[PDB]
């Protein structure tokens, strides 16, 4: 709320007011006034209390007051809403400004867009917090120098990046619709004193540069002005804010490659480059206030006592036992046996008993952690619960092993899990401290015990080898099939066995790298010190398969180093937009704050603003859970001290989605008894407010940057029908030429469900298109916009022109028919296709993925016949487990009415050439996805410390690998996929 | 006896399952429990021994070539249930030194006769609705105490930071009393010696003021910190009711499970196991 307690503050207020000289006075104010015309007031009013001549002049004076954040806060901007001060309590302190003001001013406005106040990260005693904040400023400031190699250009390349494919290489398809390899192109001029547009229709190679579409722009002393003012002008995006700034082929823009699939011409806008040159913040850096034996020296096994825990809650009545069990991890799977505590009573958890592990300390990994939960118990038959679960570094980000007495407070298990540890699970002690506390003791080797240094590690390497052959047609044969196993088909011994004896010709095939790790004893340091020189010098990979090796199942350091060196040289800006939901939720699996990866996505994101919005976007749509709060948070602040301008922008759209949270938590819990029509007037009063209007119009879209939210047509903005109220709003697209585009612009804004599920589901079918596209198959498919911004709060972008399959129904040739009204005549053809080839890619999409049944109102049609699907909401089968079988779904089943309009209308819907041709779309685009199956199984792997109760375990990934039919051969997969549609159709598959 | 049975009536034979399904009967088992399925269409092997071994679990491929079975050249063994019989009682260090275990404690495709005994499908069948139901049930009471939970820990987290909220507003009115009483004390002694006590009448009345404005604000973090201990609370009635749930739930789904394991392995249609469910 805008104050504390009540959601929205009642028109007149009054305010305390506390003077310099030690007196108060009581104020009446107005919601919307502002602090200029407060103090005016104050100071009217003062003048009747007592030692008002101590008083100094208004412009000595400060405001300063406590927030709903728990902070102090001094208010310089004196035009500021009362209703937009956050206060607290409604009084305001008066005293004299002291210190730096302009730090003060940024670290508020940090603040306000990472969630939390600044100062929360001061008062952290953690070293390894303070040396990330001090650390990571290196990669800040090193950022900012990239932004200035050649300014102002530099500036512009940062703030509009180009928005181009990963290659120049055009799929046959798109070439095709091309005349001989031409584009025609409009670009548009303005004069504004006249205030109107010229166009000029051109018709030039698509894959010229920029320059080449500015040559002859002009045409439409021959040489002169392509000599002199060539680069002079900058090509626009009409309704956007996309220009094209690099050198790159036409064709290689995403806009422009969108165009020709649609079939839609390019309209270009020339402007001059100082225009928007000089437009150009130019945003300048500051740097903030802030600026012994070896481990295998210990001849001894690896021991931890468990003390006590100082409570948990459980009926004494219900639960026989608990116990504490403990694990020695590398990943996810154990290095020894898990060893339990004795049982005890409920009433008191006390143990003091040294567990005993079957490891060596020299042996302990780089990686290693400690896993460890409470649980419950209850011939014998008993079941084992967990209560409480906690991870622990053995070692610290200095390679310090860990030692003495410690507290660890546990966490409370995530829905759904029924596993007794949590290895997956984020390590260190919750921030709660209110919190079932498990108490420890470490050995202590009488010093600070260090993990060896790389040279260290390098000679035990040799060592371990002084204690030829060449490669064998049969093994180069073995280690090809070994290679194409996916990464969750587990490697036999023979394999490891097989693996391991031939690591020295690994190498030849530089793929194998995550077979080979899976074959490495990580309880054996021989073994280890022998890896780490191979990886040193180990080729670079694909980045799709170095994704790979930033799942849970490759902690160490080394790997990790290789898997981020690996996208330091081959991931283009193009892909990292593209995979960036996976990257940053990759970095809840790594074990401290300071990372290569880390720095890694943060560079990309101070260097490419495109990549730093949804960077801001994903870590901040996670504040709110505390397993992430600190890391994120730290993120953050480093992200915005050092972007630049760009964070008064981010301010405006964090400033507009808290006041729609607002006005939708409102709706859900004050106004749940009020009908529609009332809730809507609500809505509009609490609309026209200015303060509202004023935050709620001019921001930028945060599903899409370039999308600038002009003003409001209140008028047709509505609620939705739905239980959790979703805000159906419309924009104006403020562009002087956004007619050619959009003129409007509509968003769904959700506050209630979780949209993580939506924005992967969103996200996959996007690469799935990406796939087909480029082998041939013209499947469009609709990946609309969609990104959570918060907990269970979050945006979907609306396509204009949609219905759902109820709509056009509300008989079974009724869509059909409907479909031919809006596409009469010979333009007839281009729907049907346009239908049966969305129908083929979300017929398969959907299956592979096992998402939600498909109902009249699940799925959606536009005019031109694209077909598409929303609310997506389960994936991988949800439904499942709480139900009994263990069976593949079809989610999307081709009722006679889709089958009609495959047919054009004809009779033997199942036995036309077009169904038959249609069943081969399916096919193709099915087997086309199989052979990218490692792509997708990697970046669900990322996903499995999300939190997302869809994808807690690999058991629940083991989906794809069962409907894309991983363990069978590429013939039987096919002729799985034939039997599940046959199944489903009751035989009308016509095999 | 033993060595004379057939592979397909072999217990811990399970044929066609994923290595999934495999998983899922291996985990948080003793080391020696095990089981043999048929070997990935697309890969060399005929099946694959599954056994657990300090936590995790181990994938042995079985090879055949004429009439031999074994892990690797050369192949001796005359039947698989002829090799499996035989790492039952010899370590399987014979083959690799490093993985030193016998097969101890076989995963029985027979687990549910144990459970199950009732012979009639209708029988199990009706048991299996009356075990859903049930499972159903809790599962949507764990899920409602869920709801609660959460929204009882984001409630109690508002509460935490109005606490330090109101601390923070108590230390600037302190403060405020702090600085009128050293403004004051020169003031009131210039008009203690000129008898002003006109003056004194309404600068007391202001401090008088601020002292009964600051017992309002601790009064009402004193109201908020009762709140704040009677929620925290809940919350912990809360998760002791759901640490209650959690067992009963793991064994109702279990004994779903293997009630649906007995009508599967029995054949009975996809269909009428859904009207059941
Ligand atoms: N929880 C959720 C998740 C999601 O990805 C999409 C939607 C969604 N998206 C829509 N879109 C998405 C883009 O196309 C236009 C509207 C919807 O339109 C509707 N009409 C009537 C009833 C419901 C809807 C509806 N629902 C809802």
């Amino acid at each position: 709320g805008e104050l504390w307690g009540i959601h929205l503050m009642p028109p007149r207020i009054l305010v305390e007011c506390l003077l310099p000289n030690g007196m108060i006075v009581t104020l009446e104010c107005l919601r919307e006034a502002t602090l200029i015309t407060i103090k005016h007031e104050l100071f009217k009013e003062a003048r009747k209390y007592p030692l008002h001549q101590l008083l100094q002049d208004e412009s000595s004076y400060i405001f300063v007051s406590v927030t709903q954040e728990a902070e102090r806060e001094e208010f310089f901007d004196e035009t500021r809403r009362l209703c937009d001060l956050r206060l607290f309590q409604p009084f305001l302190k008066v005293i004299e400004p002291v210190g730096n003001r302009e730090e003060k001013i940024l670290n508020r406005e940090i603040g306000f867009a990472i969630g939390m106040p600044v100062c929360e990260f001061d008062m952290v005693k953690d070293p390894e917090v303070q040396d990330f904040r001090r650390n990571i400023l290196n990669v800040c400031k090193e950022a900012v120098d990239l932004r200035d190699l050649n300014s102002p250009h530099s500036r512009a390349m940062y703030v509009y990046p180009p928005n181009v494919e990963s290659s120049p290489e055009l799929p046959k398809h798109i070439y095709n619709k091309l005349d001989k390899g031409q584009i025609i192109v409009v670009i548009w001029v303005i004069v504004s004193p006249n205030n109107d547009k010229q166009k000029y229709t051109l018709k030039i190679n698509h894959d010229c540069v920029p320059e080449q579409v500015i040559a002859e722009a002009i045409r439409k002393q021959l040489k002169l002005c392509v000599l002199e003012y060539q680069g002079k002008y900058i090509l626009k995006v009409c309704g956007c804010d996309e220009y094209f700034l690099e050198k790159y082929p036409l064709s290689q823009y995403k806009y422009i490659r969108s165009c020709i699939m649609l079939g839609r011409m390019p309209n270009l806008m020339l402007m001059a480059k100082e225009s928007l040159y000089s437009q150009l913040p130019m945003d300048c850096f500051t740097m903030p206030s802030y600026s012994t034996k070896s481990l295998w020296v210990i001849n001894s096994a690896l021991r931890i006592k468990i003390l006590c825990a100082t409570y948990v809650n459980v009926n004494i009545r219900d639960i026989d036992k608990i116990y504490v069990r403990t694990g020695i991890y590398h990943g996810g799977e154990p290095l020894c046996d898990n060893v339990n505590t004795q049982r005890v009573p409920c009433s008191n958890p006390r143990w003091n008993e040294w567990l005993n592990y079957d490891i060596y300390i020299p042996d302990l990994p780089r990686a290693a952690r400690l896993c460890l939960s409470i649980c419950s118990v209850k011939g014998a038959k008993e079941e084992h619960c967990p209560l409480a679960w906690g991870n622990i570094n053995l070692f610290d980000y200095t390679d310090t092993l860990v030692s003495g007495k410690m507290a660890l407070n546990l966490w409370p298990v995530p829905h759904g899990l029924e596993d007794l540890l949590n290895p997956i699970g984020v390590t260190g002690s919750n921030p709660n401290k209110e919190t079932p506390c498990l108490e420890l003791e470490f050995d202590w080797f009488s010093s600070v015990v260090k993990f060896p240094d790389m040279s260290v590690i390098e000679e035990h390497a040799n060592w371990s080898v002084s204690r030829d052959n060449e490669l064998r047609e049969n093994d180069k044969e073995q280690l090809k099939a070994i290679s194409t196993r996916d990464p969750l088909s587990e490697i036999t011994e023979q394999e490891k066995d097989f693996l391991w004896s031939h690591r020295h010709y690994c190498v030849t095939i530089p793929e194998i790298l995550p077979k080979l790790l899976l074959s490495v004893k990580w309880n054996s340091r021989d073994e280890v010190a022998q890896m780490y020189c191979l990886v040193k010098d180990w080729p670079p990979i694909k980045p799709e398969q170095a994704m790979e090796l930033l799942d849970c199942n490759y902690p160490d350091p080394m790997v990790r180093g290789f898997a981020v060196r690996c996208l330091e040289k081959y991931l283009t800006d193009d892909k990292l937009s593209q995979y960036l939901i996976q990257l940053v939720q990759v970095l809840k699996y790594e074990q401290y704050l300071d990372n290569l990866l880390v720095r890694f996505l943060l560079k990309k994101a101070l260097t490419n603003q495109r990549i730093g919005h949804f960077f801001f976007w994903h870590l901040k749509s996670e504040m709110h859970n505390k397993t992430v709060s600190q890391r994120f948070g730290l993120l953050l602040e480093s992200y915005c001290r050092a972007c630049g301008m760009y964070l008064k922008h981010l301010n405006r759209q964090v400033e507009a989605m808290e006041k729609l949270i607002n006005l939708t938590d409102i709706l859900k819990q004050e106004k749940k008894d009020e009908t529609q029509k009332v809730q809507m007037k609500f809505l509009v009063e609490q609309m026209r407010r200015p303060d509202f209007m004023d935050a709620l119009q001019g921001f930028l879209s945060p599903l899409n940057p370039a999308h600038q939210l002009g003003n409001l047509r209140l008028e047709e903005c509505r609620i939705m029908s739905s239980a959790k109220r979703p805000l159906w709003l419309n924009w104006e697209n403020p562009d002087i030429m956004s007619e050619l585009l959009f003129q409007n612009n509509e968003i769904i804004f959700k506050n209630g469900d979780d949209l993580r599920q939506d924005m992967l589901t969103l996200q996959i079918i996007r690469i799935m298109e990406n796939i087909w596209q480029n082998q041939g198959l013209d499947l469009r498919m609709l990946p609309y916009g969609c990104l959570s911004i918060g907990d269970c709060v979050g945006l979907i972008e609306v396509v204009r022109n949609s219905h759902t399959i109820m709509q056009i129904q509300c008989n079974s040739h009724t869509l059909h028919q409907w479909l031919k009204d809006k596409n009469k005549g010979e333009i007839y053809d281009a729907a049907i296709d346009l239908f049966t080839r969305s129908c083929a890619g979300y017929c398969v999409a959907t299956f592979i993925l096992g998402i939600g049944d498909r109902h009249n109102s699940n799925i959606m049609v536009k005019d031109d016949g694209q077909l598409f699907h929303i609310d997506f909401g389960h994936f991988l089968d949800h439904k499942k487990k709480k139900f009994g079988y263990k069976r593949e779904r079809v989610p999307f089943v081709l009722t006679q009415d889709f089958l009609i309009v495959i047919s054009k209308g004809a009779q033997e819907c199942t036995k036309t050439r077009e169904f038959e041709r249609f069943q081969e779309m399916c096919y193709k685009a099915y087997l086309a996805i199989r052979q990218h199956a490692n792509l997708f199984i990697n970046l669900f792997s990322m996903m499995l410390g999300s939190g997302m109760p869809e994808l807690q375990s690999f058991d629940d990934i083991a989906y794809i690998r069962k409907t894309l039919a991983l363990d069978k051969t590429e013939q039987e997969a096919l002729e799985y996929f034939m039997k599940q549609m046959n199944d489903a159709h009751h035989g009308g598959w016509t095999t | 006896m033993n060595n004379n049975m057939s592979l397909q009536d072999a217990e811990w034979y399970w044929g066609d399952i994923s290595r999934e399904e495999v998983n899922e009967k291996l985990r948080d088992t003793a080391d020696g429990t095990f089981l043999v399925r048929d070997a990935s269409t697309k890969m060399h092997g005929d099946y694959t021994l599954t056994l657990r071994k300090g936590g995790n679990n181990k994938l042995i491929k079985i090879f055949h070539r004429d009439g031999k079975y074994g892990f690797s050249d050369p192949l001796t063994f005359s039947s698989v249930v002829e090799l499996i019989n035989h790492y039952r009682n010899e370590s399987l260090a014979q083959y690799n030194p490093k993985l030193d275990v016998k097969l101890l404690y076989p995963v029985s495709k027979y687990q549910q006769d144990q459970v199950v005994k009732e012979d009639n499908i209708e029988a199990v069948g009706k048991k299996l609705h009356e075990y859903n139901t049930q499972f159903q049930e809790k599962s949507r009471e764990y899920d409602r105490l869920y709801e609660e939970y959460t929204r009882t820990s984001q409630e109690i987290q508002m509460k935490r930071t109005a606490i330090e909220a109101f601390n923070e507003t108590i230390k600037i009115f302190e403060e405020q009393c702090q600085t009128q009483e050293r403004y004051s004390k020169e003031y009131i002694e210039k008009f203690k010696r000129e008898g002003n006590e006109k003056e004194i009448q309404r600068i007391m009345h202001n401090y008088d003021k601020l002292k009964s404005r600051i017992s309002e604000i601790i009064d009402s973090r004193r109201r908020l910190e009762e709140d704040l201990k009677k929620q925290a609370a809940e919350y912990r009635e809360i998760d002791k009711r759901m640490n209650s749930i959690k067992p009963d739930l793991i064994q109702l789904r279990k004994t779903r499970d293997q009630y649906l394991m007995w009508l599967t392995q029995k054949g009975v249609r996809q269909k009428k196991l859904n009207e059941w469910l």
